[PDB]
DNA sequence: GGGGGGGGGGGGGGGGGGGGGTTTTTGGGGGGGGGG
DNA sequence: CCCCCCCCCCACCCCCCCCCCCCCCCCCCCCCC
């Protein structure tokens, strides 16, 4: 006696899927998850009992935001939704589309039926998704075949390049040549469903409907490469890499370099021959078409701030593993820190250098501040591993160097002695000036490199004789030597009083399981983010007696600018807000350590 | 645009122009047979200074240091020339789609060989796709006068 | 009969086309899989009632006025749109053989041919299998009457328990001697040499990083012929790969087709593996740098054409070096007779200078050795019966999984060897002790531990491992 | 006064004609590195 | 420190399409019942 709404070639009613998907979308409750999941005896009511998707559309409607994400896992944990996930993963665009429809739906009814006043207009303006993910095993980008061609699938992978955002068009519109009427046409699979006769039936002219470009309403499509991770590829051969189109807000989720999961259906599409003619290869281009995407506190701040042996305690906690070094740890821990900027120029990079004997731990040291640091980079002063040290002009493009990579962290430098002479000219600019001139290509600019640097640098030959000075034991000319702000020596020098209390140290670490290794990043983050050090009136007083004291004992201003900065950083730990005498008394002893060599 | 038909010496007038070069599809004329045989008066139709120019994200403000996105910005009339290979600036304007114009039917032009749309007529079997620009009706820069005159009736 | 015999590529001449065929060849390169169709159906917009074309063709012509007579009878000129659902897909994949060096005739180029292979025979070839195919040998058409041709595949024939089969070497005996010696079994002596090789294979212990790997560089004459220690050890781990210094990933685009791609170097495929390095004095700064990074981070990086990654490279480096001038002197040191330098020469975690002497007893053996195998066309009996990869395999697999625990009187004593061994430091040669060289006897009597099946490391492995050590040190000065 | 038939216009379909469809060597400039 | 070398990068059939012609169909007008 009536039509039927049927998800075609399957016979599943579409009333079906809409109230099984509606009775979990709401009175689901995220209790039943732990049934399906292993260790069901976590449930626990007070946390568990939540209407979980009610309590997703609750907040998502208070930011008025269009898109749900949704474990499919959760459709298996709840019977009268376990059928609906194997309509999804079957027959996904058809179930996906109507689970959007319930979403709006679920929207607009909660407004009038939970009742609390709300914009309906925009509720009925905007448009709402679903984002399935977890849908499956992420089988392999090599394993997929042909009976994919219409499932939801999961791909693992990493991005190698994005295009910039296609305009793919929605809705075209037309406008009637003679009578200047106007009428909107969704586009149906793509096509151009073209009005033959003006629509008014007072001019109704045939082929006078022409297309206003620049007035249809336009989606935003992206289409990213994927490369099959190296993890998966059989040894002897190229990986493989699937072409996925991303829309709308999910345009721009990730960026070259990414590696990422993508839930979406497998699709597939035929190709010309040549514009010109209709005809079709006769094997289709693949492609993933996305619906998901995803890559690979105070109070405890305030109380270890209180701690007044705060500062050998962080300085002993970013390498515990490397027998004692202190003033080298104290050194790059103020580093770690930093002073403070200004506007006029005058920043807040500190910069430090290890020279010595080559097979000692600063190599290590290195590797642990770059793997603190929240933005830093390791490489050594030399060649390129496909990375290297300075901006360079190559195919034409300009390629931002290691230096210019590490803008607002650490740049970690070993080889430092073993540098090439170009670039040890062009460490002088970001030295001072924390830029690098570029003026090629019709392209002329400072690009600025704001980077605190740490320099691993070497002797001549195997072994370090502390009988010469620094600058006739390494390479590097004093200049450049001079722009560091502490300059340290690590030595293999035999003394049993040392050595077998690093070798016990060392060989400890295989047996054992206050040391804040992985509260340190929170804390400089929090440091970096809200202090920032004045120099007190007192302090200017104490700088300068301090900087006689040194002259009339060499010194240079460069030298009081780094008590300065070193002072600053030292304020910013402790979280003070203004450089105090103490402050400016251990920049000063530190540095007094440093210029002795 | 304007256009004088090649068998009569009738002329259109104030043709607009799509992103193709478009000539007349009738002869004004009701004695005349004409459609598409047409001669361009070259004085009779206005012409624009126009100008492509290629604008790159600022180096300042990539994230990562990958690279920079791209744009293409037409610029018209008085606001030709104001910008510079080098300079930074600021637009402002439309945004647009221009399409393929080989694609969607040229004189003199053979069609080009992401899918795009089809089934407008003027395509038949071909399938029309779009880049987006900026139409910009202004410029800024937001990165020698030696005689006494020229400089001070400038200033405030 | 012509279905069973393995022809060559180029004895395919253009009479066998039609006939099903057997060719024998290496397969040089393979597509990734697509869906070709064999049937396209057609959804109809205004009756409902689909359509279907079969597709005979490289190419086809798509349908759009309703052919059905649910249409055609009420001569309505409905739309016909393609379905993906409704099609019948087969899998398609084109792979291409080429003829063995074998059957490549005096001056000839190695001749190649497109295979075509559908369903569930698809991905049965890879690049580099040597192998047998019977396809139908077919034309198809673009030259005017010149065709290409292709062989549709039918069938393939390719050329080339654990746990309790481990107890039958177990048991057997002297098993670090035994599998030393089953590292190239035909190459005499340098039974040290062989016996720190076999530890890359084992590894060390890692823990939160400490780690696993332990690298060697084989120094010294090029007259050793150390090339084929590396192949050898190369072909017993699972994982490894064979270089040469003539490595480092880049963004390696157009490789067949205008194409991107990211090639990980053979630091990346050595990824849990050994990468072993021949040639290693005259590889490049590039290559220099990525060494430097997988020795140190186990990492290698990209900054390169907007991709900025680190792939992962927890790899074993096995390197060989040869001297400038030819040969090695052996009064001056290793950094005057070979081109690397210093900084990474510390880094290795054991280092043979493995020296070629002239000698009056050496020199009758190895020629008695190589003019047997002239004579007779295999290598003469060994005095004893080597383990064969596959089976030491087993045991490789047993040892890298039963990592032990340090122990507090290993801990006492690799302390008190290693301050005896910096009293000797105090004094020459890079090969003095040092904490690294402390992290090395450490990893090193590990992997002895690993490879006894050890829960705990013993004062006997660390023993050995100290004896390996000092034997090698002793080597760069003879 | 409504329905049929005849005649004229307008639209659609079918047919016919036409046009279009990358590595390897050589030279030059600039940059980087090594030897006296 | 200076100069020279050497290394790198770069330049004829088939389909789509358009025009022309013929027939058929639908409307309007006039006559007949
Ligand atoms: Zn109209
Ligand atoms: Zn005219
Ligand atoms: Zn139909």
């Amino acid at each position: 006696s009536e039509p039927l709404r049927i998800i075609w070639g399957t016979n599943v009613s579409i009333q079906e899927c809409t109230t099984n998907f509606r009775n979990f979308l709401m009175s689901f409750k995220y209790k039943f998850r732990k049934i399906l999941d292993e260790r069901e005896e976590f449930i626990n009511n007070t946390t568990d009992e939540e209407l979980y998707y009610i309590k997703q559309l609750n907040e998502m409607r208070e930011l008025g935001t269009s898109n749900l994400n949704l474990d499919a896992r959760n459709l298996l944990a709840y019977k009268q939704t376990e059928d609906l996930y194997h309509q999804l993963l079957n027959y996904p665009q058809e179930v996906i589309s109507i689970m959007d429809q319930t979403i709006k739906d679920c929207m607009v009814s909660l407004i009038v039926d939970n009742n609390l006043d709300y914009d309906l207009d925009e509720i009925e303006t905007k448009f709402y998704k679903v984002r399935p993910y977890n849908v499956g095993s992420c089988k392999g980008m090599r394993e997929l075949n042909p009976n994919d061609i219409d499932k939801l699938i999961n791909l693992k992978g990493l991005v190698l390049r994005s295009t910039p955002v296609i305009p793919d068009m929605k809705v075209a519109f037309f406008k009637c040549n003679v009578c200047d009427h106007t009428m909107a046409v969704e586009i149906d699979r793509g096509v151009i469903q073209e009005p033959a006769r003006c629509e008014r039936i007072d001019c109704n002219e045939p082929n006078s409907m022409s297309l206003i470009h620049n007035r249809c309403s336009f989606a935003d499509k992206q289409v990213i490469k994927l490369q099959e991770t190296p993890d998966f590829v059989p040894d002897g051969q190229t990986p493989h890499s699937i072409s996925l189109c991303v829309y709308d807000e999910l345009v721009d989720s990730c960026r070259a370099g990414d590696r990422i999961e993508v839930t979406g259906t497998f699709r597939s599409i035929p190709i010309r021959a040549n514009s010109r003619q209709r005809v079709l290869k006769s094997l289709y281009k693949t492609y993933v078409d996305v619906v998901h995407v995803k890559k690979v506190d105070l109070a405890k701040i305030r109380e270890v701030a209180a701690r007044e042996d705060l500062y050998s305690l962080l300085a002993r906690s970013i390498a515990p593993s490397i027998y004692e070094l202190e003033d080298v740890k104290k050194g790059i821990l103020l580093q770690l820190f930093g002073g403070t900027n200004k506007t006029f120029r005058y920043r807040g990079d500190i910069n430090i250098l290890l020279c010595g004997d080559p097979s000692t731990s600063k190599s290590q040291i290195l590797q642990y501040v770059h793997k603190i640091t929240p933005r830093g980079v390791y490489t050594s002063g030399k060649g390129s591993s496909a990375v290297g040290l300075t901006a360079y002009i190559t195919r034409l493009v300009l390629e931002s160097g290691a230096l210019v990579l590490s803008d607002g962290g650490v740049c970690c430098i070993d080889e430092f002695d073993k540098m090439s002479d170009s670039t040890r000219s062009v460490l002088h600019e970001v030295m001072e000036q924390q830029t690098i001139s570029i003026a090629k290509a019709g392209i002329i600019t400072t690009l600025n490199a704001r980077s605190s640097i740490l320099a691993s640098a070497n002797p001549i030959g195997s072994r370090y004789n502390p009988n010469l000075p620094v600058t006739e034991n390494i390479d590097l000319p004093p200049p450049l030597l001079s722009r560091f702000d502490l300059v340290y020596l690590v030595l293999d020098k035999v003394d049993e009083k040392n050595d077998r209390e690093l070798a016990k140290h060392l060989t400890n670490l295989y047996l054992e399981d206050v040391l804040p290794v992985e509260f340190l990043t929170m804390y400089i983050s929090y440091a970096k983010e809200h202090i920032h050090p004045i120099i007190t009136e007192a302090a200017k007083t104490e700088l300068v007696r301090a900087y006689v004291g040194m002259r009339k004992m060499t010194a240079t201003t460069r030298q009081l600018e780094s008590m300065i900065r070193l002072a600053e950083a030292h304020a910013k730990m402790k979280l003070k807000n203004v450089v105090e005498l103490e402050d400016v008394q251990e920049a000063v002893r530190l540095i007094r350590s440093a210029i002795k060599d | 645009a304007s256009f004088t038909c090649d068998m009569c010496r009738a002329i259109v007038d104030n043709v607009e122009q799509s992103f193709k070069y478009t000539e007349p599809t009738f002869c004004p004329n009701p004695s005349c047979e004409n459609r598409a045989f047409w001669t361009l008066n070259v004085t009779r139709s206005r012409f624009l200074d126009w100008q492509k120019v290629r604008i790159q994200e600022n180096a300042n403000e990539i994230p990562t240091g990958s690279m920079p996105r791209t744009l293409d910005v037409i610029l018209r009339g008085d606001s030709v020339e104001r910008a510079k290979p080098g300079d930074r600036c600021k637009f402002t304007g439309v945004e647009i789609v221009v399409p393929d114009v080989t694609q969607l039917g040229l004189p003199g032009v053979k069609p080009s060989s992401n899918s795009g749309v089809t089934g407008l007529r003027s395509l038949g079997v071909r399938d029309l796709t779009y880049k987006i620009s900026f139409l910009a009706c202004h410029v800024i820069s937001i990165g020698n006068e030696r005689d006494q005159e020229v400089f001070l009736n400038s200033l405030s | 009969a012509i279905s069973s015999k393995p022809l060559s590529v180029r004895q395919i001449k253009g009479d066998f086309l039609g006939q099903l065929i057997t060719v024998r060849g290496i397969i040089t390169r393979v597509s990734d899989v697509k869906p070709a169709v064999e049937v396209i159906a057609y959804t109809c917009d205004q009756c409902g009632y689909e359509v279907f074309q079969e597709v005979n063709s490289r190419t086809f012509t798509p349908l759009s006025e309703c052919t059905s007579e649910e249409c055609s009878q009420n001569q309505t000129k409905g739309q016909l749109f393609m379905s993906t659902r409704a099609s019948k897909f087969s899998a398609f994949q084109e792979c291409k053989i080429q003829e063995l060096s074998q059957q490549v005739p005096v001056g000839h180029i190695p001749r190649s041919l497109n295979i075509h292979v559908n369903g569930t025979l698809v991905r049965s070839l890879s690049p580099g299998d040597i192998v047998d195919v019977t396809g139908i040998f077919l034309p198809a058409p673009y030259a005017g009457l010149l065709t290409e041709t292709y062989l549709e595949a039918q069938f393939v024939r390719q050329h080339k328990d654990v746990e309790e089969r481990v107890m039958e070497l177990i048991t057997s005996g002297d098993v670090y001697n035994r599998l030393a010696k089953s590292i190239a079994p035909e190459i005499y002596g340098n039974l040290d040499v062989k016996k720190a090789l076999l530890l890359l294979l084992v590894g060390g212990v890692d823990k939160r990083k400490i780690r696993g790997d332990i690298n060697v560089c084989l120094m010294g004459d090029p007259g050793v012929a150390k090339s084929q220690l590396l192949k050898a050890i190369c072909k017993i781990s699972p994982r490894g790969v064979y270089t040469t210094g003539k490595l480092t990933a880049a963004v390696m685009k157009d490789p067949v087709t205008d194409e991107m791609i990211l090639e990980g170097g053979a630091l990346v495929l050595a990824d849990n593996g050994i990468c072993c390095i021949d040639e290693f004095d005259k590889m490049d700064e590039s290559d220099r740098t990525a060494i430097h990074e997988v020795m140190e981070q186990q990492t290698i990086s990209i900054s390169k054409a907007g991709i900025n990654t680190t792939l992962n490279a927890r790899t074993s480096i096995l390197a060989a070096a040869n001297p400038l001038y030819g040969r090695y002197n052996p009064r001056l040191s290793p950094l005057d007779n070979i081109n690397l330098p210093a900084a990474l020469l510390s880094r290795f975690d054991i280092l043979f200078l493995m020296l070629d002497i002239p000698s009056r007893d050496d020199d009758e053996k190895l020629a008695e050795h190589v003019t047997y195998v002239h004579m007779h066309n295999k290598q003469p009996d060994l005095d004893f019966t080597p383990v064969e990869p596959s089976k030491m395999r087993e045991y490789i697999a047993y040892a890298k999984t039963k990592r032990p625990v340090m122990s507090e009187a290993v801990n006492d004593y690799v302390v008190q060897a290693y301050i005896r061994l910096r009293q000797d430091s105090k004094r020459f040669s890079f090969g003095q002790a040092t904490p690294r060289t402390l992290l090395g006897i450490i990893r090193l009597s590990q992997a002895l531990a690993k490879l006894r099946l050890a829960d705990m490391v013993d004062i006997d492995d660390v023993e050995e491992a100290l004896r390996l050590v000092r034997v090698s040190k002793e080597s760069l000065y003879q």
